[PDB]
RNA sequence: UACCCACACAUGGGAUCAAUAGGAUACCAUAACGAUGAAGGUCGUAAUAGAAUACGAAAGUAUUUACCUAAUUAAUAUAUUAAUGUAUUGAUAACCCUUUGAACUUAAGCAUAUCAUUAAAAGGAGGAAAAGAAACUAACUAGGAUUUCUUUAGUAGCAGCGAGUGAACAAGAAAUAACCCUCCAUUGUAAUCCUUAAUUGGAGUUGUAAAUGGUUUAUUCUAUUAAUUAUUAUAGAGAAUAUAUUCGUUAUUAAUAGAAUAGAAUAAUGUACUUGAGUAGAGCUGCUUGGUAGUGCAGUUUGAAUAAAGGUAGAAUGAAAUAUCUAAGGUUAAAUAUAAUGGUAUACCGAUAGAAAAUAAGUACUGCGAAGGAACUUGUGAAAAUGUGUGGAGUUUAGCCUUAUUUUUAAGGACCCGUCUUGAAACACGGACCAAGGAGAUUAUAAUUAUAGCAAGAUAAAAAUAAUCUUUAUUAACUUGAUUAGUUAUAAUUAUAAGACCCGAAACACAGUGAACUAUACAUGUUCUGGUUG
RNA sequence: ACCAAUCGAACUGUGUGGUAGCUGGUUCACAGCGAAAUGUCUCUCAGGACAGCAGUUAUUAUUAUAUAGGACAUAGAUGU
RNA sequence: AUUGUAUAACUAGUGGGCACAUGAUUGUAAGAAUGAUGUGCAAAAAGGGAUGAACCUUAUGAAACAUUAAAUAUUCUAAA
RNA sequence: UAUUUAGGUAGCUGUGCAAUUUGUUUGUAUUGAAGUAUAUAUGUGAGUAUAUAUAGAAGAAACAAAUGAGCCGAUCUUGGAGGCAGUAACAAUAUAUGUAUAGAUAUAGACUAGGGUUUUCAAUUUAUUGAAGUGAAUCGGUGUUAUAUAAAA
RNA sequence: AAAAACAUAGCUUUUUGUAUUUACAAGAAGUGAAUUCUGCCCAGUGCAUUUGUUAAAGUUGUGUAAGCGAAUGUAAA
RNA sequence: GAUUCCUACUGUCCCUACUUACAAUUUUGUGAAACCACGAGACAAGGGAACGGGCUUGUUAUUUAUCAGCGGGGAAAGAAGACCCUGUUGAGCUUGACUUUAGUAUGUUUUAAUAAAUAUUCGAAUAUUUAUUUAUUAGAAUAUAUGGGGAGUUUGGCUGGGGCGGUACAGCUGUUAAAAAGUAACACAGC
């Protein structure tokens, strides 16, 4: 030490315990082959299920919606589901949440119409087998980044204005 | 490091390094675990730490892409690498689309003969000799001369063209840079399909345009 | 990689082990031979092992255009003896000759230990590979 | 004759160059032991047999399996009537869960601290194990079981506040699944359970309750065996022979075993209001964590309430409001970690290298014992050290530099190299001679210089077909507040930590072996012959 | 004194490539430039850090209307 | 007298010194110990003091020809 | 257009030669590649090029890349071979015809502990190979115990 | 390093009456055969015997320990 | 065992001489080691790291290339000096060194039920003591004292070598000190 130096922080077990990342292209060619192999097993059935929407917690984070984990059976009382029939279908079910407002539920509850309006049901598994229906594979309905937007307002009102 | 050596000391007429305790054979009374020691490990040992790959910046990559196709079409460019284009048409090149029918050798060899492309594919072939050094032992045995590059659309490789020497195939949607430049030279003897050279215009724009397959792309000025 | 392991691989030493420890029938058809063209409009193949007596002809070599009988055939050389061929050695050139069975194509066959049950056998198996082609 | 030099030819030795049925590293699949006798060992069997290798009196090419060995006519336990049946015991050297637990070292000394919730040691299971359905996180317009990756972050904090050590929420992803006992289950009836060929013999009211069919057809995937492949080419990957041929590659089928999906047919459907005590918490005492006056655990004393009730909300106690949850009984797939064993590849080494071993290598050989542990491939034939023949000088002077056709002599110059040192030819240390080997390379974090892309913005984060920096704007806080072109990479140098340019102590801790030499106690055996005195 | 040719704490394996301000060694040519053995602090005196002496690269001209280990003219300080 | 001057950034070695001339302190004295000013050896070639780290002439690539300095001219040994 | 500058230990910077492997381009070889030994030319120097003999199968150059990347020394590691030197230090009974006549030194023979074919014979020169050889009711062990594993007296 | 060192009988002090063993016994120390002697000192340090200072836990609250200090003996300590 | 004197006795001595055996000297056979910068001839004086085989001025040997002796020199060979000093390197041992601990002594709380007596505090709470059988494995958790029987570690610097003595280890004045500023000594006179 014998100069302009900031003072070093380096601990003395760093390099000691390593673990090393060699596997890495090899192991990303094994998670789509499976996943690849489990869509065949469900023809007609899609890959992923159904999540709600929700917003996240903190201040920082305020003006932003996100996939939620699952329905509360309130809003699929509005739907008119029943929650033993609705976890045959591709729905996700959260017990554990609780309803705050009516903004949030009146969201959801149109969101569950949408989904329905597109969902066919064959009779037996040799029926669905035969129809030759595209499969989805991604995500179902994700949300989609917002883009601001600036309104134009007169002269007269910036007096008035709330 | 195997063994369980240590320093007998000083006041014996003897060196101080590691000797090798024990009795009744010739190996008893040896040293060891010195690098300048016989049979024993190497100061600096190599190890799997070390860095393997590098990390160079997006638009730079596209950059060397999309220069290196340019020189294809030159003249000169073609002829310092050591191609025999004196016979040849017309440089850029680009056949018709009805090309992925073909299930024999036999017909994909005289579309070769109906173009005055046929010397590349004898002087891949008489080039073939031995290598010089001790990478003959290690899967690396002959080396030989590049010859044409084909650009097609098909996601799977074309199996008509897979025997001939000297003709390598590429997708228009991966490009990769270790055939456009080999050796760090540039200007290699392309063939381009007729949907493959129209998917262009699209994929770079003009000078002005920005690319909408590639995002945040733009071709550079002129200095 | 202990013995006779029939590997799909491109080096130069894993391919040499497969040459030296095969056993077996693998050690039968590495020493095949070459068919006529008179020989191979009656059967349709294009080679077969090689047993004792049968009448050879060497088409490669410095001993070329030369025929003659098998006399002996050695697992663990890869080589055979024909009739007529001459080497030399310290005392006399009377040794008989030791080549390759690859460098010769066979004549006449020999019907020995049912042969003709394993030539007609292939002879079936073929034309079955075509029928499933077109 | 000996001593010295020059040339030519022969001995001695295994360096250089070329090859290779050997090794090293990374990835993928598998993850199969044992009382129905394992792993390991001792002795035997070949027509002429020693080493190596294979095999058990059926013995050197689908059954048998000599003798020890957990080694078992047993031991610790349960069931029926001293006998019989059932279950456990041994091997491991990577990953997983518990118990016990150091010191060398760093602080330029050392005693709290660090190395370290480490090494050694013991117990217990599986192909994965452990964990898992809130007596949670937060203060928002609120989220939602477990596990793993990126980031927050070398941050809040802890500490002779020294050296040093060190988390979580929110946010972006991989993968997704929830359920069962504990009351008073229709008392118009134990409707249950084990065993027997048999309501045969039991268990059970101190409370048991357990629906059943494997037939056939079609499709997909994995593993092992067997077959056919042009000489134009769905075959230019590679080997072998000689100076134009084969095995394969490529591309197709068959047989056996296992798994999954679907159809048809055969079997089968009653009633069910349970919520966890010597626990949770207090006083004293010891360990652990970043947790600061419990973050978590344990010994001793004491020990409650039952939804009109109880717990928690990052300084202490007491009190109050507002939020948000309900402990002390049980099961659980996927995403994740890594050996023995078998495969595929490579900017790795090429016989003083690569594993200790190109394998008659864990072999020969050493030690009372725990234990220690080498040399040797095939062609070419360097130097050190010698032999024979021919030619030449002198007896007073090795080798080197300069100038000269008196160059096997003459005149001048000239102490033996490396190294500490004010100062070395030194009576200062190392070096008799040749060959081969042999020491500032790698990684993390910062900074300056050169170069490349974009620029008020910059980017290959994990993954799939967000964050950070410019700029936490100052202050301990309140009160307050515009401004120095950046960010991402490639290369060289320097600083700190890693074995850290290479070789070198006297010592300390953990786990084990010796009274054949010699010392002491106990048991059992053996211990030659002649005189003196009194 | 003795405990297997070892005894004022035996022998074998591991932590271990234990720490050393202390001895020893450190591998190719030419060209440009070129030192210190002094001051302060230190459980400091066989060792460290800051200052001094050195090297490399860079930008810029009235900071030549300027500088100097010099001299001359003028005004002064001192106690050998 | 000087064609430049001025300003920044990054980084190494060294911190055991000795001798001559002038002048001092302690000591009977020392090739003894410790300070002050200048120049050297360390790190500096050739020629002369017979020989010598510091004395006397004297600035630096490879050579040839003429002139001197320090010192010398019986002989070794160039020069009455 | 140096009529001006050029020594140098510790130390800092620039231009260049040698070795192994990787991508691209150009070329050599059975009328003879790589290695080794003697000469000649060339470079201020690290070095390079050619010629003759020997041997018998693969090696060179240019533009870029990766480092286990250049020895006289460490009482350095492993192998081979010198001087001193044929020097120190050790061994050395008589017979003209003999499976004998003499001389000389040393007490000898059985059980146990330890050794394991050394025993005996044949053939070839304290060696090498090949055969043969160990016979128990009464000679040892196997039995009893030394106040919770003990006797070849 | 074989002695002038160690041992020895002889002399003396001390602890134990709940010993698998029982005071002519079982543990701990110093001098060194026999003969003749073994003087004075308890202030210091130790050892033994006997009636100011001092922790925690418990209780509505309060109180109580050994040890140290003081007194008396003891030098073949 | 350590020390002195008489008698006898003698190569211990005056002062050495002669004989024999075994090694040695001569021949054949088996056939090593320490050591080695270079050693090619040796001396007197000089200077020099203050005792040269080599450097500078002087004086000098030589049997055809030997054999047997001898111990002046090569500051001769063996062993990274045991004596002395330094190191912020160790180990055995002692104690009124620093910090602690096994063992042991004494309190408090846990301890079978029952009845009675006595004492101390205010009908009640504490304490002491006796008797019976219905318990009786014999211990556990904390506090104070004793504790080289044990366990870790330390035990400054300057200095005409270290130790003992002093502090020239922090402040202030005059002289050393040489007419600007700056300057040493276990030098001077003091605070
Ligand atoms: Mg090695
Ligand atoms: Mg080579
Ligand atoms: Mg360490
Ligand atoms: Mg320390
Ligand atoms: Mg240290
Ligand atoms: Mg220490
Ligand atoms: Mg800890
Ligand atoms: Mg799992
Ligand atoms: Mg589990
Ligand atoms: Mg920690
Ligand atoms: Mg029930
Ligand atoms: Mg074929
Ligand atoms: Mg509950
Ligand atoms: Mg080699
Ligand atoms: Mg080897
Ligand atoms: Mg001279
Ligand atoms: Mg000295
Ligand atoms: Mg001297
Ligand atoms: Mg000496
Ligand atoms: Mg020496
Ligand atoms: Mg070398
Ligand atoms: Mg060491
Ligand atoms: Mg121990
Ligand atoms: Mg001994
Ligand atoms: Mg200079
Ligand atoms: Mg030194
Ligand atoms: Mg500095
Ligand atoms: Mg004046
Ligand atoms: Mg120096
Ligand atoms: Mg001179
Ligand atoms: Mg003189
Ligand atoms: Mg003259
Ligand atoms: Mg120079
Ligand atoms: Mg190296
Ligand atoms: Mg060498
Ligand atoms: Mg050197
Ligand atoms: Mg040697
Ligand atoms: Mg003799
Ligand atoms: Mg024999
Ligand atoms: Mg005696
Ligand atoms: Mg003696
Ligand atoms: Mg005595
Ligand atoms: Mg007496
Ligand atoms: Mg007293
Ligand atoms: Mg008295
Ligand atoms: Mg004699
Ligand atoms: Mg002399
Ligand atoms: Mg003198
Ligand atoms: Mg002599
Ligand atoms: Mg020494
Ligand atoms: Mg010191
Ligand atoms: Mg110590
Ligand atoms: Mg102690
Ligand atoms: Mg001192």
């Amino acid at each position: 030490m014998k100069n302009n130096h900031i003072l070093p922080n380096n601990h003395r077990n760093a390099m000691k315990r390593v673990k090393e990342w060699h596997n890495q292209p090899s192991r990303a060619q094994r998670r789509a082959k499976t996943r690849s192999s489990k869509a065949k097993v469900l023809y007609p059935a899609p890959l992923k299920k159904l999540c709600p929407i929700v917003r996240c917690p903190t201040i920082r984070y305020n003006k932003k919606q996100r996939l939620g984990k699952g329905f509360t059976p309130e809003e699929l009382k509005e739907a008119g589901l029943e929650v033993n029939y609705a976890r045959r279908i591709g729905i996700r079910v959260d017990n554990r949440r609780r309803n705050m407002n009516k903004e949030t539920l009146d969201l959801n509850a149109q969101r569950l119409k949408e989904y329905l309006s597109k969902i066919t049901i064959f009779k037996n598994g040799k029926e669905a087998k035969e129809s030759g229906v595209k499969q989805h594979l991604g995500r179902i309905m994700p949300v989609h980044k917002m883009t601001p937007k600036v309104e134009i307002i007169k002269k007269a009102e910036v007096a008035s204005y709330e | 490091m195997q063994h369980s050596a240590v320093s007998w000391g000083t006041g014996r007429a003897i060196a101080r390094c590691p000797r090798i305790g024990g009795g009744g054979s010739r190996r008893s009374g040896q040293g060891a675990f010195a690098n300048f020691c016989r049979k024993g490990r190497m100061a600096h040992p190599t190890t799997t730490m070390r860095r393997w790959c590098r990390k160079i910046v997006l638009n730079t990559r596209r950059i060397a892409l999309a220069m290196s196709i340019a020189a294809s079409a030159k003249t000169s460019f073609v002829e310092s690498r050591g191609h025999k284009i004196e016979n040849l048409k017309n440089i850029p090149l680009v056949v018709s689309d009805d090309l992925k029918k073909f299930e024999k050798t036999k017909d994909a060899f005289e579309l070769l003969k109906n173009f005055n492309l046929t010397e590349e594919v004898e002087r891949v072939k008489n080039s073939k000799t031995l290598r010089g050094t001790k990478g003959k032992m290690r899967n690396r045995r002959f080396r030989m001369r590049k010859g044409l590059l084909l650009i097609h659309d098909s996601p799977v490789e074309l199996k008509a063209f897979r025997n001939i020497p000297g003709v390598d195939q590429l997708s228009i949607n991966k490009l990769n840079i270790f055939e456009l430049a080999p050796g760090g030279h540039a200007g290699r003897l392309v063939m381009w399909t007729e949907s493959a050279f129209k998917k262009l215009e699209k994929l770079f724009g003009k000078f002005n345009e920005e690319s909408r397959i590639l995002k945040k792309f733009t071709l550079p000025k002129k200095m | 990689m202990l013995a006779g392991r029939k590997t799909k691989s491109s080096l130069r030493k894993k391919q040499r082990k497969a040459l030296f420890t095969a056993v077996g029938k693998d050690r039968l058809k590495r020493m095949s031979s070459h068919l006529s063209e008179e020989l191979r409009s009656q059967y349709g193949f294009r080679s077969f092992p090689v047993a004792v007596g049968d009448i050879v002809k060497v088409h490669s070599g410095p001993y070329k255009g030369k025929e003659g009988q098998i006399l002996e055939v050695f697992l663990k050389d890869y080589r055979i003896t024909v009739e007529g061929c001459l080497e030399e050695n310290e005392e006399k050139e009377n040794v008989p000759a030791k080549l390759h069975p690859c460098n010769v194509t066979f004549v006449k066959f020999n019907m020995d230990n049912g042969r003709e049950k394993q030539l007609e056998e292939k002879k079936i198996a073929r034309v079955q590979h075509i029928e499933r082609e077109q």
